[PDB]
């Protein structure tokens, strides 16, 4: 979910209202490297 | 021995493509989008 800087009197960067007033509430976002499945190719061909 | 010599300019045109396949994110999954965001109703 999303937010916005509060009145910012001091140390209020994470101190946040809900910005999702302009956004959705369950927006999809990924983390880190994407899923992967390694497979070697040439040796497999030669073996075949 | 004799033969003509000609030098000049040419423009191949905007419908030229010398290579097969494609040359921008070649290994990109054929359908995967990229980072984006889009509008929607309430």
């Amino acid at each position: 979910q999303a937010v916005k800087t509060t009145a910012a009197n001091g140390d209020q960067g994470n101190t946040t209202w809900q910005k999702d007033s302009t956004f959705a509430e369950r927006n999809e976002i990924g983390v880190g490297n994407n899923f992967a499945m390694e497979i070697n190719l040439n040796a497999n061909l030669w073996r075949n | 021995s004799t033969y003509f010599d000609i030098r000049g300019v040419l423009d191949r045109g905007p419908t030229f493509k010398p290579y097969s396949g494609t040359a921008y994110n070649a290994l990109a999954p054929k359908g995967a989008p990229n980072s984006c965001e889009w509008e929607q109703n309430e």
